[PDB]
């Protein structure tokens, strides 16, 4: 599973999410990466997301647009939204992984509750960051 | 203007003591590659929906993550993959599962989103649909890669 | 607590003008007589999640709504039927898409939730899986009507 | 598409949508039915909902889930929900269908913005109530 996040010089949101699945998958499985809402999400008066992990919990979860909804309707801040979904909600559900997102501010996050996430992030015209591990 | 990018390539078990530095910078040096390169597409003025479409095709194209080249295995030795995107400007969308013959999902997703009424399809019937738009069929091994192959031999095991 | 069930057969433009009285009356038979075993199992304690189960799995039987029996035919003249089951007080569910050699969609997605570590499964690899678990296999045919299959007739005439 | 609602004796909610699709429908295509919080959703904290209507507009509303959202973080009731999901959000996006939903107080919605939509309901312990047109 990769994925990427973006917030334009025009103010626009989007998100992609693409994967192999898993090794030794049962043939037909689905995961959350190409479900709307849950592996992938982007609206422009919110957020844009991109998960990674235990598929089956981030769709009962509905991760992604969780964050946007707790943002939306809920008011918390980007930040306070990833705590909650990424570790709260999604651990006492039995999952793991993370995910990236991008507000309409141009705020960024990457949680996630395992030992890494391979991720990147930059500001456009700024130096970018990588990490494997927790910081 | 606050444009910016991020993008991942898999979160899990990735551990210090069972890996190699070689190996972290082999994958640090992919992930600034791309990400620089999402970046500069940003100050260029490219739409988020582009800049987000290539940043997961290079990552698909990378055989270090899971997605496209470099796809782990099934139960059954195939390649099953999946993709989606959202455009958070019209809140369009389009996503592919299951599809084993085409290239780049993100691609054919994005042709989904863009190219039909519809936001998902799935198996043979994505792949018909993304032929009759122009993309072409490939070889379910174009993914296969040792390394994934040993992870699936040492998971039955 | 209150008990209570919901059905519904579908949305759209369904008109006067179009539909015949007895036409009507099926559908307030059949969407009664469903609601019903619903009320009354709910009535002796049934759970929620067989209740949606059973209500849905009827619906299926019933040749009148699009869903197993007298399901619509796709542009290849197939069927191809999904189905999703979610449990409120374990949030598990269970979903397929794209199959069309299982005859209740419903009891296969309830089968993924509860018969497999999954919550989605598709295609041929759902129809596998199903009959692994002793699901049984039918001929894609048994779904087909002469009203869906004239409706597709009529759909493509226009 | 069928769809079923219910909430039980013990305050369980449950949800199940099946279909067979679209007349005429492109092999392969996936609509909002078996997508988890698009057509079907449910939560013992909230609501459970079966939709029906343009599956693409389902989807990218995530219509099922967004009635939860609503009441749960909004704080809306459940009549307040549908009204905004089905009469208002779904219409802006091209949508028509329509979905039913109970709460976990027991109040149950059946809003559609079609001409007609099959549908039935009732309480345990009464008798039920059948509709096909507005
Ligand atoms: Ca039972
Ligand atoms: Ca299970
Ligand atoms: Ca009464
Ligand atoms: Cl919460
Ligand atoms: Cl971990
Ligand atoms: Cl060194
Ligand atoms: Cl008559
Ligand atoms: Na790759
Ligand atoms: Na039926």
């Amino acid at each position: 599973t990769v994925g990427a996040v973006a917030l334009d010089l025009d103010g626009n949101l989007a998100a992609a999410t693409s994967t192999g699945g898993m090794t030794n998958k049962l043939p037909g499985r689905v995961g959350d990466s190409p479900l709307v809402g849950a592996g992938c999400y982007a609206n422009n008066a919110s957020v844009a997301v991109s998960c990674t992990g235990t598929g089956e919990v981030f769709i009962r979860a509905l991760a992604a647009y969780d964050i946007a909804a707790l943002m939306d309707y809920g008011g918390l801040s980007l930040a306070e939204a990833c705590e909650r979904v990424v570790m709260e909600k999604l651990p006492a559900l039995g999952g793991s992984g993370g995910l990236i997102a991008i507000d309409h501010e141009g705020n960024v996050a990457l949680p996630f509750n395992t030992e890494g996430m391979y991720r990147a992030w930059g500001y456009a015209g700024d130096t970018p960051t990588t990490g494997i591990y927790r910081e | 203007g606050k444009a910016v990018i991020a993008i991942h390539g898999g979160a899990g078990a990735i551990s210090r003591a069972q890996m190699s530095l070689q190996q972290e910078l082999r994958y640090i040096e992919a992930l600034s590659a791309i990400v620089e390169t999402g970046q500069k597409m940003l100050e260029a003025g490219e739409s988020a929906l582009d800049v987000v479409t290539e940043a997961v095709r290079l990552l698909e194209e990378c055989p270090l993550f899971n997605a496209g080249i470099g796809a782990v295995f099934t139960r059954d030795e195939t390649h099953e993959l999946d993709a989606c995107v959202m455009d958070g400007n019209t809140l369009k969308a389009g996503a592919v599962a299951g599809v084993s013959h085409l290239r780049n999902p993100v691609l054919a997703a994005r042709l989904v989103m863009e190219q039909s009424p519809h936001v998902m399809m799935i198996g043979e019937g994505a792949e018909n649909f993304a032929f009759a738009r122009g993309m072409e069929r490939v070889s379910p091994e174009i993914f296969s890669t040792s390394l994934r192959y040993e992870q699936l031999l040492a998971a039955r095991k």
